[PDB]
RNA sequence: CGCCUCCUAAAAGGUAACGGAGGCGCCCAAAGGUCCCCUCAGGCGGGACGGAAAUCCGCCGGAGAGCGCAAGGGUAGAAGGGGGCCUGACUGCGAGGCCUGCAAGCCGAGCAGGGGCGAAAGCCGGGCCUAGUGAACCGGUGGUCCCGUGUGGAAGGGCCA
């Protein structure tokens, strides 16, 4: 008396919302500060010179500097901001 | 078959090439163009060969039951979570090292494979220990 | 007392040497000498608050210099693996001399003293040799008479000597404190 | 209306500034502080309900 | 049927699916400041009330214990464990950037008043961070002391909080 299919909905309701951060301000650019550069929800980034961590983990421009990528090797990574010119 | 206390429910489909090759005994089952494998149809080989090796002296392994295979409902209309476990088996696809003793002594144990793999599911050769290996 | 005091100080100053030579050859280093000593009772959970933590008072107390206040079962012994903090940290780690007329008092002025108290104990510290030995039952009146019934009686101290691999620290508490037989 | 309740700062009659807070622990237990625009920064006090 | 985290976004970033998984719609009055100290679990060996597992001694260790809460990132060159003193979990504000078409939400040197931790080189405009969130109307209260429908006041009302 009706054989037409049979429920099943087992659920999977899942959902993160998009994103940001990273390695965002490309080489030697014109970088100033108030500009933000690479920000990272860890610690692949040490504020070198003139990089002033946010208090957020967000590496920001503290100084008009020539976009300095200062990778450490091995220290990690360390960020710097160059005397502009 | 057996791949016990797994860890998550389901895997995914693809398939292209490995690592399986060696020797591990001079009795050697070695698949060629397959897939994944049945667990079961595994055991099936596994038992043709123990049975036919005058039923005792051990054979070896190879694979594993490796995935969760799921055809989901049981005939319905798709669109379930695609939820539902059912069959487990093995993922090997570039001829592979499938590895079973005894003590044949011979194309006795050839036959065992013979059939084991004759009936097991694909394109697939066999044979013994041909260039060693040295590991560290 | 202050007799014991003068004394461990010589059985020692002069056994050291003594051996110090005898076997060594070393530079009479603390090839085998021994220093500071904390000392480890009976874990709060021995408690009762307030009573028996008062008399570990007493006890820690008149021994040698510290005793007991009122919170002895925290992040509770509870049932088998129920257990939290570890707000129960009661010992002594006084570190030198005081310690000294303690290896006297203690050891060789209180050692055989209540029910059996012989002492054939087989390698005493052995682990590394620096201590190793702390007793089941109080020096019952190292002091103190009936104050509290049970009162106490988990008693164990340590050593922190130099008398480095055992043979060695043997030769060092054998003869400078007593090795118990065996 | 659980153990956070909103209370806010107001200074000695001269000013107040803000702010939330809770209930829990401490409870009532309400000076603290803070500064109004009161003079140039001053005690404050807080309390305030 | 809103938000955070991981996968698939396939390597910039970034995307469905009735695709996988899994958490939050709290608070923490001091996990909010800064100054001074400290520094894991677990392995082993030796030990009172032990007695697989406390407490103490003795070694060993890309730090896998740890950080309210889930994941992930980080990370004991501690954000982590302990002590002292204290409110900036400040108002006025910000240049200049993250992402976003809308509005959002978010990062912030530095100038001012004003303090607090050191003697100070300086840190502090809440927390170790990524979720604890809601326009607009409407109306309340603590202002303010701007407006008042001839003028004085006032019902009432404009901006602040």
């Amino acid at each position: 008396m009706a054989h037409k299919k049979g429920l099943g909905s087992t659920r999977n309701g899942r959902d993160s919302q998009a994103k940001r951060l990273g390695v965002k301000r490309y080489e030697g650019q014109v970088v100033r500060a108030g500009n933000i550069l690479v920000r990272q929800r860890g610690t692949r980034f040490k504020p070198g010179k003139n990089v002033g961590m946010g208090r957020d983990f967000t590496l920001f421009a503290l100084v008009d500097g020539v976009v300095e990528f200062q990778d450490r090797g091995r220290l990690g990574r360390y960020v710097h901001v160059r005397p502009l010119a | 078959r057996m791949k016990y206390r797994k860890q998550q429910r389901g895997r995914l489909k693809g398939a292209t090439k490995g690592g399986d090759y060696v020797a591990f005994g001079d009795y050697g089952l070695v698949a060629l163009e397959p897939a994944w494998i049945t667990a079961q149809q595994i055991e099936a080989a596994r038992v043709a060969m123990v049975r036919h090796f005058r039923r005792g002296g051990k054979i070896f392994i190879r694979i594993f039951p490796d995935k969760p295979y799921t055809k989901k409902p049981l005939e319905v209309r798709m669109g379930k979570g695609k939820g539902n476990v059912e069959g487990y088996v093995a993922v090997v696809k570039p001829g592979r090292v499938m590895f079973e003793v005894a003590g044949v002594t011979e194309e006795q144990a050839m036959e065992a494979l013979r059939i084991a793999g004759h009936k097991l599911p694909i394109k697939t050769k066999i044979v013994r220990r041909d260039a060693y290996d040295e590991a560290q | 007392m202050p007799l014991d005091v003068a004394l461990k100080r010589k059985y020692y100053e002069e056994v050291r040497p003594e051996l110090i030579r005898r076997f060594g050859y070393q530079n009479v280093w603390e090839v085998p000498r021994l220093e500071k000593v904390v000392i480890n009772q009976g874990l709060g959970e021995a408690k009762e608050d307030a009573r028996i933590l008062e008399k570990a008072a007493q006890e820690l107390a008149l021994i040698t210099g510290q005793k007991p206040a009122v919170t002895r079962a925290k992040k509770s012994i509870s049932n088998f693996k129920l257990r939290k903090g570890m707000p129960i940290g009661l010992r002594v780690t006084l570190r030198r001399d005081r310690m000294w007329i303690f290896l006297e008092k203690l050891l060789n002025v209180a050692l055989p003293r209540i029910r059996d108290f012989r002492g054939l104990n087989p390698n005493s510290f052995d682990g590394r040799g620096n201590y190793n030995l702390g007793l089941r039952e109080q020096l019952i009146f190292p002091e103190i008479t009936y104050d509290m019934v049970d009162a106490l009686r988990g008693m164990d101290i340590a050593v922190v000597t130099t008398a480095e691999t055992d043979e060695e620290a043997r030769a060092l508490l054998e003869l400078l404190g007593f090795p118990f037989r065996k | 209306r659980i153990k956070l309740l909103l209370e806010c700062t107001e200074c000695k009659r001269r000013n107040y500034a803000t702010e939330k807070n809770k209930r829990n622990t401490p409870n009532k237990l309400e000076l603290r502080k803070y500064c109004p625009w009161c003079r140039k920064h001053t005690v404050h006090r807080e309390v305030k309900i």
